[PDB]
């Protein structure tokens, strides 16, 4: 969880040196630890070692692999893992769908990203805030202000206390087209933010009010 | 007569591709 790949590797080597067969959960943990630091080869080696010792992969292992590959944009590995899942027969939860969405988003395949989005909407499962966050990010990246603003006004109507991600993505997309009026009108409601402190701090610091040594 | 003189590595480790 903390992305301490070196410590996880040290613990794995220590527990292997004492004739202890590692469990599937421990291997999943070390795999996700290696994937945090973009060390894909070590994560794949650990995943391969899982089968050697008999510790079969679980759904958590596939989720960790999908997230690690999606962060780096390795969508070929994403589709390989999806094929592995489909031939394994494991049901695909929202994690698989949104991991695929963000993998295609980071890989730049916007059209295939929205194709997978509508494929997910067709079958089942309710998209969480993460799925709409991913679709908003992929829309903002591919120079689409209209879809971004539509999704922004649709999602904020659910009284969900919109997160930092949506505000930063909106600021980015508005700065793409030099929509200084939109940036200012978002900042006016962003500055106060009576509910949370993180939004207030980031909104004050982006404008330059916190650049001082005592204010940083 | 005939009785004389008493008569797995490299697996689960393939290239991921």
């Amino acid at each position: 969880k903390g992305g301490l790949h070196e410590d996880a590797r040290k613990i794995l080597q220590y527990m292997t040196a004492k004739d202890v067969v590692p469990s599937s959960k421990a291997y999943t943990g070390v795999i996700e630890a290696f994937g945090q630091a973009a060390l894909y080869e070590e994560a794949l080696v650990a995943f391969n070692t899982m089968h050697e010792v008999g510790s079969n992969p679980s759904i958590e292992t596939f989720h960790s692999l999908l997230y690690s590959f999606a962060r780096g944009g390795l969508f070929k590995e994403s589709e390989v893992i999806l094929s592995r899942l489909v031939n394994s027969g494991i049901p695909r939860n929202r994690d698989t769908f949104n991991a695929t969405i963000e993998a295609y988003k980071q890989g730049g395949k916007f059209e295939e990203a929205v194709k997978t989005y509508v494929d997910m909407e067709k079958s089942r499962c309710d998209p969480d805030e993460r799925t709409l966050e991913a679709v908003l990010s992929v829309y903002s990246c591919a120079r689409l202000v209209d879809e971004c603003r539509e999704q922004f006004e649709e999602m904020k109507a659910s009284d969900i206390l919109p997160s930092i991600m949506c505000y930063c993505m909106m600021l980015s997309v508005y700065g793409k087209t030099e929509s200084w009026d939109d940036v200012n009108e978002l900042l006016e409601e962003m500055l106060s933010n009576r509910v949370s402190n993180i939004h207030q701090v980031i909104g004050q610091m982006i404008k330059g009010n916190y650049d001082d040594d005592s204010n940083w | 007569g005939t009785g004389f003189n008493k008569g797995d590595i490299l697996f689960y480790h393939r290239e991921f591709c």
